[PDB]
């Protein structure tokens, strides 16, 4: 098949370039790979097929070449809206091979901190015994939180660990709080205040 | 210019025939050199090859699995549609047909994408009840209402506040898996309290596997 | 110190040029003019012939 680096990282402004080795290369001569981009939640993209070419709508920045088996995909002027998952394909004796991931991770970016938002449940879900209050969070660029859920009392979460790392339009990762307060202890829950924790500012 | 959409029943019965389709527009498939074929992208994995048909009734399938890929070719009314028996609780991902227009270009234009995720569990019915934007939503800041559709096992489902209108605003988040089993999100929409007690707003829930869309609203509550 | 050699270039040097201007490397979001930033360097450097 084809192999790629796990984890790249790469400074903005800077060049880093990509490794699709042979790793037992049944592919032959290696005429023809492709490399693609596929951001978190749309649909993979063309970006540079026969690396000695380029297709129409791709700026300059993209380019690639192969130099005796293994294609590199040589990305400079590195953004914000770049950090995308990239797959070499190539075509094998019996099937068309698509490789490994390539996750790139532009850093240099300053550490934002995550609002709250307690949006109090109506009073609809409360007469059907379904007390599902939220916390949402989000915009924040490191991506590790902690939820406090707790009602002056021991901070439990029960669900809210997601894990969804929601690379939206501003580049952030967002959160997904979903508490399991039971529908009989709502009476005594004075208000299950929200609370936090972002890496860094623990507090 | 090309446009790949797929249809089909996202959720199906396991042990089964699934009948994805792909839906092509904008070219001609009797094309020297053209194609359409279908590729398989795991949550958390790479992609990877399962059929191909070409110009010229070749269908070519991938090494591995032979006994059960099947694709077939409907030019006369633009549709590709591909079957595949014997599903398993690993085939779970969400497919894609993209047009292969020659060797060089290697599928070029791809489509959206259709999450089948068949294992055990039938359709849900989904609960939506808009969370009401109070004096707590109000006072800090910006009132984000949300509605809070939830126990449903299918992932696919889209959400839009006063749909048409307003298509920023809405947070859209990936839903949670609880111990249920089941998924649920609480979708907010970025509009503050400038105008919202007197208008109406509904997320248009669009829970296709169930066949339901719910649009309701609330109004502001007193804690 | 009476040899200097060019340590920062952007692009690899094309076949027979000489690079007589010198000036200073360039960085990510920021115009570096290139008076002492420490992102931004000195394109020629000194060579210690001892």
């Amino acid at each position: 098949a084809l192999t790629q680096p796990a984890s790249v990282s790469g400074s903005p402004g800077l060049s880093i370039t990509i490794s699709c080795t042979a790793t037992s290369s049944d592919v032959g001569a290696y005429n023809y790979v492709s490399w693609y981009q596929q951001h978190p939640g749309q649909a993979p993209k063309l970006m540079i097929y026969d690396v000695s070419k380029r297709p129409s709508g791709v700026s300059n920045r993209f380019s690639g070449s192969k130099s005796a088996n293994t294609a590199s995909l040589t990305i400079s002027g590195l953004q914000a809206e770049d950090e995308a998952d990239y797959y070499c394909s190539s075509y094998t004796t019996t099937s068309v091979v698509f490789g490994g991931g390539t996750k790139l991770t532009v850093l240099g970016q300053p550490k934002a901190a995550p609002s709250v938002t307690l949006f109090p449940p109506s009073s609809e879900e409360l007469q059907a015994n379904k007390a599902t209050l939220v916390c949402l969070i989000s915009d924040f660029y490191p991506g590790a939180v902690t939820v406090a859920w707790k009602a002056d009392s021991s901070p439990v979460k029960a669900g809210v660990e997601t894990t969804t790392p929601s690379k939206q339009s501003n580049n952030k990762y967002a959160a997904s709080s979903y508490l399991s307060l039971t529908p009989e202890q709502w009476k005594s829950h004075r208000s299950y205040s929200c609370q936090v924790t972002h890496e860094g500012s623990t507090v | 210019q090309v446009t790949l959409r797929e249809s089909g029943p996202t959720l199906v019965k396991p042990k089964q025939t699934l009948t994805l389709t792909c839906t092509f527009s904008g070219f001609s498939l009797s094309t020297p050199g053209g194609g359409v074929g279908w590729i398989r992208q795991p949550p958390g994995k790479a992609l990877e090859w399962l059929a191909l048909i070409y110009w010229d009734d070749d269908k070519r399938y991938s090494p591995s699995l032979k006994s059960s890929l099947t694709i077939t070719k409907d030019t006369s009314k633009n549709q590709v549609v591909l079957t595949m028996t014997n599903m398993d609780p690993v085939d779970t991902a969400t497919y894609y047909c993209a047009r292969l227009t020659a060797a060089d270009t290697i599928f070029d234009c791809w489509g959206q994408g259709t999450l089948v995720t068949v294992s055990s569990a039938s359709t849900k019915g989904p609960s939506v009840f808009p969370l009401a934007p109070s004096s707590k939503s109000t006072s800090g800041g910006t009132a984000a209402l949300g509605c809070l559709v939830k126990d449903y096992f299918p992932e696919p489902v889209t959400v839009s506040w006063n749909s048409g209108a307003l298509t920023s605003g809405v947070h859209t988040f990936p839903a949670v898996l609880q111990s249920s089993g089941l998924y649920s999100l609480s979708s907010v929409v970025t509009v503050p309290s400038s105008s919202l007690g007197t208008q109406t707003y509904i997320c248009n829930v669009n829970h296709k596997p169930s066949n339901t869309k719910v649009d309701k609203r609330v109004e502001p509550k007193s804690c | 110190y009476n040899y200097l050699y060019r340590l920062f270039r952007k692009s690899n040097l094309k076949p027979f040029e000489r690079d007589i201007s010198t000036e200073i490397y360039q960085a990510g979001n920021k115009p570096c003019n290139g008076v002492a930033g420490f992102n931004c360097y000195f394109p020629l450097r000194s060579y210690s012939f001892r």
